């Protein structure tokens, strides 16, 4: 899960 | 127009402008920033000096304010820098720089006094009698949205009990591997609450991140006293909505809705264009549904601290030495 847009962080 | 000035769009700063206004109208924080001993600092290398410049320009200038000096100050110049990070991380960078510069000064401790809260993280096994109560401090809370209808359900999910059962059991050491429960409880809530919503989740076999445009409700007034282990009369955990950071599009346009005086007179800050807007446009129209425009950050202020957090700021609160330095830089720019 992420709050803003952009590349994946997981 | 509205007595408030906007910020110039000069690049892929994304949420940055929206954050800055939110920080600018944290009046106690602004007055704290003005008094930082930045006289000896390097103009193009000091983040606190850049923040003082930006706040002074937002308070005095009649034209849209630029942020090139600030962006250079904290060194986010690579192509994916703003896309690689979230608003919490940029806010942490700015506030950590400010707090560190305030160390050993007369304005020390402002950041913890405004944004720090106390939390308990607990792990208790059902089989054996052992208990771990690691205590953690927080400056921002990232709430989950997927499957949650409103803020109350998201908070319930945050303090929800997690079962550590077989193949994921908890190593209790002397007690061996054990089935347990892991959870989080709130001790205190800061005067200024930075809630960030989780609107982007990883999707395997797909474009690796889909935008969660699902409907999510947040109230103007947020009662959070029930989520504290021990409450306190004469200081209930009732919070007043202050800022709504909103994004439109998918994996965009970043706009901030703010009522600076806490009076419910809402304004829309779209970079250089600051206008008056209804409460519905600021709150109801940003819940999300099936459009692409939904809120990603909420900033609440405790009702018992509003006046102190939102102190009236006059042009005299800015130290005259800082004013002279900023005026000197403005003179050089004019020449």
């Amino acid at each position: 899960f992420r709050v803003n847009a952009g590349p994946p962080r997981c | 127009h509205t007595g408030y000035v906007g910020l110039k769009n000069q690049g892929a700063t994304c949420y940055m402008n929206s954050l800055l206004q939110t920080l600018f109208f944290t009046n106690q924080l602004r007055k704290a920033v003005y008094m930082m001993p930045t006289e000896g600092d390097d103009s193009s290398k000091s983040v606190p000096l850049a923040l003082q410049r930006v706040f002074y320009e937002l308070q005095h200038s009649d034209k849209p304010v630029g942020t090139k000096k600030l962006t250079k100050s904290f060194g986010w110049e690579t192509l994916d820098s703003f896309m690689q990070h979230d608003v919490q991380e940029l806010c942490r960078v700015l506030l950590d720089n400010v707090e560190n510069k305030m160390k050993g000064t007369c304005v020390e401790g402002t950041i913890p006094k405004l944004f720090r809260g106390k939390m308990v993280s607990y792990i208790q096994c059902k089989e054996v009698d052992y208990r771990s109560d690691r205590r953690e401090d927080y400056y921002d809370i990232q709430l989950s949205i997927k499957g949650k209808k409103n803020i109350f359900e998201s908070f319930v999910d945050y303090v929800a009990v997690e079962q550590l059962d077989g193949d994921n059991k908890y190593d209790a050491g002397e007690h061996g591997l054990q089935e347990a429960e892991k959870g989080v409880k709130f001790l205190t809530l800061p005067p200024v609450l930075h809630l960030q919503l989780m609107r982007f989740m990883y999707d395997p076999q797909t474009d690796q991140n889909i935008k969660i445009n699902d409907r999510f409700e947040f109230p103007e007034q947020l009662p959070l006293d029930e989520f504290l282990q021990k409450t306190d009369p004469k200081d209930p955990a009732n919070y007043i909505l202050h800022a709504v950071l909103v994004h439109s599009g998918d994996n965009g346009h970043y706009v901030v809705y703010l009522n600076p005086k806490g009076d419910g007179k809402w304004c829309k800050f779209d970079d250089d264009v600051v206008s008056r807007c209804t409460k519905e446009e600021a709150i109801e129209h940003n819940y999300g549904g099936h459009h692409c425009t939904n809120a990603y950050m909420l900033v609440y202020i405790r009702e018992s601290k509003l006046s102190e957090v939102l102190q009236a700021v006059t042009d005299h609160d800015i130290p005259q030495q800082l004013v002279e330095r900023l005026q000197e830089e403005k003179r050089i720019e004019a020449q």
